[PDB]
């Protein structure tokens, strides 16, 4: 990661504590497929 | 004759002296469920290479140049360049092949062993028990004499062609496969697995659906998946030993571990466990079986003649044991032995000790823990002008188990410390603050957020200072919890937080999630508005209405952990949703013969479906045409035959295939014949990558 935007955040958007939602059930013992 | 020595094969006599021993454990046996067992462990790994251990996805893990933070369990390893691990990948395939073959069957092992620690050892983010059990297996079958039938180096070699075996073979995997129940099945043996919390979610699959014509939902996610799973794993230990049980524990067995596979992703554990229940059968079951075949069948399947003498064997008439049945008997005792002690030897590595014990995959504690993760902030302090700010959660990183292990925090503050200055950042002090929940508890901090990382102290043999405890106390609260959670609307959501005296949290509600409340569970906390600064002191069962888009503070002034609880809604998504079912009701309006006036010019589009020769839809229109294609394209995908998935699963499955054989080759050539120009290196990467249609 480069270019100086994906490396900092400001300070409002990196203490959102809240998010809303429309993995949570992580076990540590699935494989996780990429390509 | 004894019934002692029928059930357990041998006699107590046998154990009176040391040579005894040995001649037990070298005793002849047949070889022939060995080398299947051989021939599919040998095929699974040559699958499992090209899909799990990442020889596809090789090209964007370990590719040169970029930036990465890497977990390796110690700090001189580093990785090769990216030909020379396609190159240990090849290596690795060969060994297996070699495996299943029995072709120089020494040769393959050593071949693969060595290749499969090195890239296991590389990264400590890629640790799970079935890669474990593979590795272990591996190193166990070094020195097993398992291409003694059915094996191409019996061709090539008399000697070793349908010949006997020591017992001690089968003794060690079978004492391998029986720990692994065993102690899966005691570790099993907690809290959060025999109260239905652990996998509480999992007896919804269908599969699962005939369990319910005689259950209730509540009852089948404990007595039949929980209570079931820690039976079958400690009777799956014992069953298949015995004469008497064998065929239903067979039975069982098969089926736990066929359900697993279908629930699970794990990959090709299930089937490697399926070909090691056979081995506690009879060791000649193969030849009887090749026996019971037409001869047209026995001229091509092995031998059914009766095993010849050996060397590696000790025949009783005396014959003096040698050196080799010696060290086969320490072996095998000395490595049962350790495989007992090292699941249980977390009181001497304390460093990785956690709310959890030690680094997983050593542990045979397999679906035990979940945990979700709300947040995580890293901060850093500048050395040179004092401004503080915030890094991205996951930069220069590639797997997300660094926030559950203070050793991988203190290797990722190390290499975060490096890069940074290549951003003008001089000699930071970098400070993290995680929260995560374990089976559904409150969300607390892992580690104290007051504390450099950087400049922190970490040694493997004592105890981490800032790793704060789970606070076990709060446990039955989880009854009460749930039914918070459905007291809520469809809209309403909920979040309970859990905080130790002293700390403070910082939160910004964002603009769009209006009407936020917070109201406190126990202890005493103290919220503070920064606008105004105005600060009060909450009291048990009291409630207020936070700010939307501003800066707020909650406090623990209390002696104890104070517990609280945030309950917001988003405004924007119901405004826009009510805008959605308005929308869509002036449609259907129109559609049914309703609304017989002139429908209004931002409504065409809806009905024409295409946005030409117009102006721009509003972003109103946009989503709501979005929200149209992916319902049809869910409906759509729901409704599809079983035989085009199939084929598609085929067709991916051949699409990995292809892609790892050709990127390996054209490593193999750039490492052997150069390096051509940059135009053919595209060209054939192009080639590579595409689809197989
Ligand atoms: C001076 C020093 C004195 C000696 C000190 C050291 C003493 C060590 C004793 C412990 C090790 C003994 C190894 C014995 C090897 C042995 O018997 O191997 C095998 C047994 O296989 C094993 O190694 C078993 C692995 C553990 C599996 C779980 C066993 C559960 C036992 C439950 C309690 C009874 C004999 O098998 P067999 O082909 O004769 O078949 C017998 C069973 N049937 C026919 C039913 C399938
Ligand atoms: C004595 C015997 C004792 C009993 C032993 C019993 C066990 C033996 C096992 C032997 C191995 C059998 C094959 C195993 C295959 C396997 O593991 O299946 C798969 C993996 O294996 C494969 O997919 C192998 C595919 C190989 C490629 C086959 C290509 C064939 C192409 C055919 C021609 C097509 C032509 C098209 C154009 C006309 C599991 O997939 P996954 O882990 O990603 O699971 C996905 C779904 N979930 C996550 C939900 C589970
Ligand atoms: C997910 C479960 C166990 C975790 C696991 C996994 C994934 C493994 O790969 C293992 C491999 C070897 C040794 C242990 C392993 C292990 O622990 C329980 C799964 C529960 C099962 C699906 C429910 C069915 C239970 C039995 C078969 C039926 C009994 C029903 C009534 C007759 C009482
Ligand atoms: C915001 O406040 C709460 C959620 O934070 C909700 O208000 C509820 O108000 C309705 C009004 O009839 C009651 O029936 C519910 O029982 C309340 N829920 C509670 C107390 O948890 C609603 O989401 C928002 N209410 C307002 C007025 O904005
Ligand atoms: C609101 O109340 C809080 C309660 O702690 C005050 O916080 C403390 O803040 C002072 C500086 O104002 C620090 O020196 C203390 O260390 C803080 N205490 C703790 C326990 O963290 C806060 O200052 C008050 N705000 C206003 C505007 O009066
Ligand atoms: C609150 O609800 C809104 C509803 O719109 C969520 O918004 C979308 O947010 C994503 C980023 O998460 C944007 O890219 C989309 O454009 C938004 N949708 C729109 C404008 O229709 C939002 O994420 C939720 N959460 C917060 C914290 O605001
Ligand atoms: C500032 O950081 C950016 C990103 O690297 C770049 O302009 C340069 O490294 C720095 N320049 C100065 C003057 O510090």
């Amino acid at each position: 990661e480069e270019t100086d935007q994906e490396v900092f955040l400001g300070p409002p958007e990196a203490q959102s504590f809240l998010s809303s939602h429309t993995l949570t059930e992580r076990f540590w013992e699935s494989y996780i497929y990429n390509g | 004759d004894s019934r002692i020595g029928k059930l357990l094969g041998f006699e107590w006599t046998d154990l009176s002296s040391w040579r005894r021993l040995v001649t037990l454990l070298n005793r002849p046996t047949d070889p022939a469920s060995l080398a299947v067992f051989r021939f599919l462990f040998g095929f699974l790994m040559v699958l499992d290479i090209p899909q799990e251990r990442g020889l596809s996805s090789l090209d964007r893990k370990y590719l040169d140049g970029l930036d990465v933070c890497r977990f390796p369990l110690l700090d001189a390893l580093r990785p090769l360049p990216l030909d020379w691990m396609y190159l240990v990948y090849t290596i690795m395939f060969l060994g297996a092949l070699g495996m299943m073959l029995g072709l120089c069957y020494r040769i393959s092992c050593v071949l693969f062993l060595l290749p499969y620690w090195y890239v296991f050892l590389l990264d400590k983010t890629s640790w799970n028990n079935h890669s474990y059990l593979y590795g272990l297996l591996a190193f166990q079958l070094t020195f097993m004499d398992a291409n003694h039938y059915w094996s191409v180096d019996g061709l090539l070699n008399a000697h070793r062609r349908n010949a006997h075996v020591p017992l001690w073979n089968y003794a060690v995997l079978r004492g391998q496969i029986f720990i692994v129940y065993f102690i899966a099945g005691v570790k099993k043996l907690d809290a959060d697995w025999v109260e239905g919390y652990s996998m509480e979610y999992l007896s919804r699959h269908w599969l699962f659906s005939p369990f319910k014509l005689l259950l209730s939902e509540e009852l089948t996610s404990l007595l039949v998946v929980h209570w079931g799973g820690l039976l079958l794993d400690l009777s799956a230990g014992f069953l298949l030993f015995f004469d008497v049980s064998r065929s239903i524990g067979l039975f069982f067995v098969s089926y736990f571990h066929c359900m697993n596979s279908q629930l699970f992703s794990i990959g090709m554990f299930s089937y490697v466990m399926l070909a090691s229940s056979p081995l506690f059968c009879s060791p000649e079951w193969p030849r009887k079986l090749v026996s019971y075949c037409p001869r047209r069948l026995q001229q091509l399947l092995p031998l059914k003649a009766a095993p010849q003498p050996s060397v590696s064997c000790v025949y009783k008439r005396g014959q003096k044991p040698g050196l080799r049945h010696q060290l086969g008997a320490a072996f095998t005792l000395l490595y049962l032995l350790e495989q007992l002690f090292l699941p249980y030897s977390h009181f001497l590595t304390q460093g990785y000790n956690n709310w959890t014990n030690g680094l997983y995959g050593y542990s045979w504690d397999m679906m035990v823990h979940s945990r979700s993760h709300q947040h995580v902030k890293i901060t850093y302090r500048d050395g040179r002008t004092g401004e503080l700010g915030y890094l991205n959660p996951g930069v220069f990183t590639q797997s997300r188990r660094w926030k559950d292990h203070a050793d991988m925090l203190k290797q990722y503050a190390t290499c975060l410390s490096r890069l940074l200055p290549k951003y003008n950042v001089t000699e930071p002090q970098i400070y993290f603050d995680i929260w995560v929940s374990i089976n559904d508890r409150f969300q607390q901090r892992i580690f104290d957020p007051r504390v450099d990382i950087v400049q922190a102290a970490w040694s493997p043999f004592q105890r981490t200072s800032w790793v704060q405890p789970l606070l076990m106390d709060l446990s039955p609260w989880r009854a009460k919890l749930q039914e918070i959670k459905s007291s809520l609307d469809n809209h309403t959501e909920v979040v309970f937080i859990a905080d130790f005296p002293g700390l403070h949290l910082e939160n910004f509600v964002s603009e769009d999630l209006g009407n936020t409340s917070i109201q406190l569970l126990q202890g005493e906390v103290t919220v503070e508005l920064v606008a105004e600064q105005k600060n009060q002191t909450l009291r048990e069962g009291e409630k207020m209405q936070l700010p939307a888009g501003e800066y707020h503070k909650v406090y623990t002034t209390s002696p104890s952990p104070s517990c609280y609880m945030y309950v917001y809604v988003n405004t924007t998504e119901l405004a826009l949703e009510q805008d959605l079912a308005y929308l869509q009701e002036l449609k259907e309006k129109v559609e049914n013969g309703s609304e017989t006036g002139p429908l209004p010019p931002e409504l065409q589009p809806l009905l024409e479906g295409e946005v030409k020769g117009g102006p721009e839809p509003t972003p109103l229109v946009q989503t709501f045409l979005r929200r149209q294609q992916r319902l049809q394209e869910i409906e759509r995908r729901r409704n599809t035959p079983f035989h085009e998935r199939f084929f598609r699963f085929l067709l991916r499955k051949l699409y990995v295939f292809r892609r790892s054989f050709l990127m390996t080759c054209i490593s193999l050539r750039n490492l052997i014949l150069g390096r051509p120009s940059l135009e053919q290196l595209a060209q054939e990467v192009t080639y590579a990558n595409l689809r197989p249609f």
